[PDB]
């Protein structure tokens, strides 16, 4: 039970103490990761014993690794926190065949010719040839499987949610703490949710402790003294467009991250939901205290910012996020029909939501336009052109692919689009496609 | 990089929608960013491998009745909604959407599902239910009921405490694989 | 005909000009080298082009081999020349796969890895997975063969010899040049000797070519002019007891070598062969101007140095190296008796030559023995010790391994060895095992 | 490497020696550093394949044929030599070494080897041959006792200018298989 203040426990005690405690606990922590499935908090902590290790040897005058821990520096930047506190090389190594299996169990692959560079350079030394024979066919099955998998619905490395406990007298160390917790991935907000309430429930007793499920600030002045709460809020990394731009794969996209964003709804009535006009949204970024993938699997959050979203703002928003979801689904190879007819119908036709039409006749009449800024409304103005663009290339697309069973929903869809061109001309006076 | 479609049916105060946003963008039903499309679509893994589930989201009223069976045919599975703290979408399910989607799509599987199982416990909502002579909707009742209409089965479950949720779409899933 | 002088002119024309002849011409010295079977100077050519073009792309700031040339001094130090001065990084690349050609056709496969690894930098930044791939399983293909193949005689890598030239008004580039030639595997003396003749011969005319058999530095004085001379003389790679550390495999025997060996003998009485109180021997190092391999198969001689040895030294050498290739024979893993008989027998039971005991006559008897240095004697006692202890070591091996088929073999043997004990006994006056 | 057992036969001023010498030490005959052991290993290459060569040499002279008789066994292959400018060796070959040799081991194969025969051209020897009379020998009536003893094949060699020098080895490591 509590695997994570297991591993908490275990590593706050890795300081203080001398290099080989640190190794031992490292090592503790290894085979909890391991028997819980968190593969590449297993991989990481062999790979900061390695450190650990040549840093030791480097410093006791024993001589690649021989530079300290920053040979380690690429596969992750925590591994400096191994600079500061009978060992031998063949040992160093073992150390990183572990740190290899792991990569392996983790298909985080793309390290492993990293791992392993430093390995074949001991054994360039020793002129062992077929171990360095081995070395390199070990790299090339690597990326023949990175090949294989990269960029693909294929590889899952996990799924982060922000968990915040308040309770005075109830929880002890992670009390007033906000952590990211990174969960096997495709773990539902049901999973993670219902997981912590019981763990934390067997602690202290049966409903003493509450979930919180709104996402904004918890202000503890308003909190029950009488129970012991946990927030739990889905979070994605955060990138910049900058950052975007450096990262290629979805490993990338996984690899050493530091920051998560979360959104919140809210009006300016005060409320959480509303209509188009006042529904407006806020952007959350928390920023973790050390990268991600570690040494464990929650970790904490350090500092934090939030942006509030205009309702025009969230307009232009998700507006351009669809226009952008309907092309990129009409570049596709081979298109997927269902999920074609899923989001173009969910546009075209929407009869239980307010539809686009709802921007459009919010922010683009000529009265409420004078209400908002100017060339915002340009921006959406273009944006709205551009979807009614993707929305007639998707029903096109889509009537090469009807098997003769959909024609008459393929007439209906495109009826039911041209009245809405009607109307997107009458706020706009356009002639609108 | 395979689609599965599942269309859901039902009344519409019965808290269906909610259940279809709150899932697939894993939100609790008091944070979701409204939006003004239809039509949500989920990965799930399910037996160790990854689905794509889209759920084309009817309306239930009585307006789209002659527009609604467009959206039947390519269907690999059926959720007919119920709330089990609301009697008549029980007896619109018997009177109305097993009859429509069973006389349109006779070979697609369908599973009875209810929704608002939190409330079954809420006082206040057990009070206006008994106020009226009437009773929420039971477990047994509902199994009964999936059985003798021959769903596939029913699942149950909680947008707001998550209690049932993933099994809903897990065992749409499963009924769709066959 | 003469692919050698075609060589030399092509590359004495890749100078006075510009980046992109020096490119042709290298180019074309590769494809005589190629179609010549020198795949090693093959290879060398293509690795001066790439040192060229990375050269001049840094100089043109066209940005690893962004260094400039000194991105390939692993390769070979002959690579410095290319320092002294429309391309792009995938002519670059694609010149370094001909070169991995080449290495491979070459069999110098540890070299390959070397090649590639700039190349896998290239394919890291495109994140071109299968082409890492194939990189990685190739550097492994590569050090597979080294593990079969390092230290034994399945791999030839060449034969050297000193080639010399000497005819006033004969030879025009190469008069009086002194050249170590690099000849394809085992080629011998009779090979080379004899196709330098038919070659010089078609150019000068059928009988007015002599090849200089003597090895001793020829005075051109003492050449009659009306014929073209030829020295031609078997070297080996020379070097030094701290090289002789440093390089353990055969390729590392044969990677960047300018130093080769050859010994002549003579005598007191100044002829060249004598008994063994008489016999000396001089020892001649050469030095090239270039390390083989390079871009050609011959590099001048630029310099030289001999040492000479009288009798009780060559004795002393002789004997020592036979004590050590004994016990080396005996040490082995597989000892095969063919190799072992062939030079125990070839110790004890000498019926050509003088014998060891010949040595034991010259120069450990007393009255010998006075004439020469006193710690010379001292030191060719011991090593004949050592030379009883490795023949009985010898005799004693090979007793296990023989069939009966030549039993008493074993026993002449043991006899003959016997017999040179109580002789060496009396010379020594010494009992010797 | 797997390693052959040759043995050479023959005369003793014949200069066979001489071609041994030569061909193991890679050096003109003026330039072999002598040594005080005997017999020479030597590495070839035949059909891509390399093998070491041991070379077990006996010189001739009758008194060592009571001691000769032990280094026999296990040869794969023996190379029985003549001199072309000496014919009285010639004879030795049919009178002498080949009925010894086919004596002791009668189905293992062998070799005449014609040795100097860059002075088989000089006048200097041939007329001084004359003074003798008796001429050289031509690789055809060497050739017609190849034919004649069950002899694998007649092969020359000239230590002294290099030629057929590398065909009278790899002729015998091959035939030795």
């Amino acid at each position: 039970p509590e695997m994570l203040v297991d591993l908490q426990y275990s590593l706050a005690n890795s300081y203080a103490s001398t290099p080989e405690l640190r190794r031992t606990w490292l090592e503790s922590m290894a085979k909890i990761h391991a028997r819980n499935g968190d593969l590449s908090e297993a991989a990481m902590c062999y790979i900061h014993i390695a450190a650990l290790i040549a840093e030791y040897l480097k410093r006791k005058g024993y001589w690649m690794f021989s530079m300290g821990w920053p040979a380690f520096l690429s596969i992750t930047p925590n591994i400096k926190e191994e600079g500061a506190m009978p060992y031998n090389e063949n040992i160093l190594v073992e150390q990183l065949y572990m740190c290899v299996e792991f990569l392996w169990k983790s298909e985080r692959y793309e390290l492993i010719a990293d791992v392993n560079k430093p390995i074949i350079a001991v054994f360039e030394k020793q002129r062992d040839f077929k171990k360095l024979s081995d070395l390199y066919y070990d790299i090339h099955r690597s990326y023949l499987k990175v090949a294989e998998v990269v960029n693909s619905e294929k590889r899952l490395f996990g799924r982060y949610y922000r968990v915040a406990f308040y309770g005075q007298g109830f929880f002890e160390e992670e009390e007033g703490k906000e952590y990211i917790y990174k969960e096997p991935k495709l773990t539902g907000l049901s999973e993670i949710s219902q997981r912590l309430l019981k763990l934390y429930a067997d602690k202290f007793g049966a409903d003493n402790v509450k979930i919180i499920q709104d996402s904004n600030k918890v202000n503890p002045k308003d909190l029950d003294p009488k129970y012991a709460y946990i927030q739990v809020t889905y979070v994605t990394p955060f990138f910049e467009e900058k950052e975007i731009e450096d990262r290629k794969t979805d490993f990338e996209m996984h690899h050493n991250i530091n920051r998560f964003v979360f959104e919140t709804p809210f009006t300016l009535s005060g409320k959480k939901h509303g209509g188009v006009a006042e529904q407006c949204k806020r952007r959350t970024v928390l920023t973790t205290s050390h990268l991600f993938p570690y040494v464990k699997k929650r970790i904490q959050v350090i500092s934090q910012s939030s942006t509030e979203l205009n309702p025009i703002e969230v307009a232009i928003d998700e507006m351009s996020r669809k226009v952008s979801e309907l092309n990129q689904l009409c570049t596709t190879e081979e298109v997927d029909m269902i999920r074609l007819q899923l989001k173009l119908q969910g546009s075209v036709s929407v009869k239980v939501n307010a539809g686009p039409m709802a921007y459009a006749r919010a922010f683009l009449e000529e009265t409420n336009a004078k209400k908002y800024p100017d060339n915002q409304v340009k921006l959406l103005k273009e944006i709205f052109r551009q979807f009614a663009d993707a929305c007639g290339q998707a029903l096109d697309v889509n009537e090469r692919l009807i098997k003769e069973d959909q024609l008459e929903y393929q007439e209906e869809l495109r009826s039911h689009y041209k009245d809405m061109l009607s109307e997107l001309s009458a706020i706009m006076n356009e002639q609108i496609t | 990089m395979q689609t599965i479609k599942c269309v859901v049916v039902g009344d519409g105060a019965v808290g269906k929608n909610c259940l279809l946003i709150s899932y697939t963008t894993n939100k609790f039903p008091s944070e979701y960013v409204p939006t003004v499309f239809d039509n949500y679509a989920v990965t799930v893994m399910i037996g160790g491998e990854p689905y794509t589930l889209g759920l084309f989201d009817t309306a239930g009223q009585e307006d789209y009745d002659r527009l609604r069976p467009l959206s039947y045919p390519q269907t690999d599975v059926f959720l007919v909604c119920f709330s089990v703290v609301s009697p008549s979408s029980f007896e619109n399910v018997k009177e109305k959407w097993v009859p429509e989607i069973t006389h349109h799509c006779p070979k697609t599987p369908f599973l009875l599902v209810g929704t608002q199982i939190d409330l079954r416990d809420d006082p206040s909502t057990i009070e206006k239910l008994a106020k009226n002579k009437q009773k929420p909707i039971t477990p047994e009742t509902a199994e009964k009921l999936a059985r003798d209409l021959k769903a596939v089965k029913y699942v149950e479950c909680s947008a707001l405490t998550q209690k049932g949720l993933k099994n809903v779409f897990d065992e749409a899933i499963l009924a769709a694989l066959e």
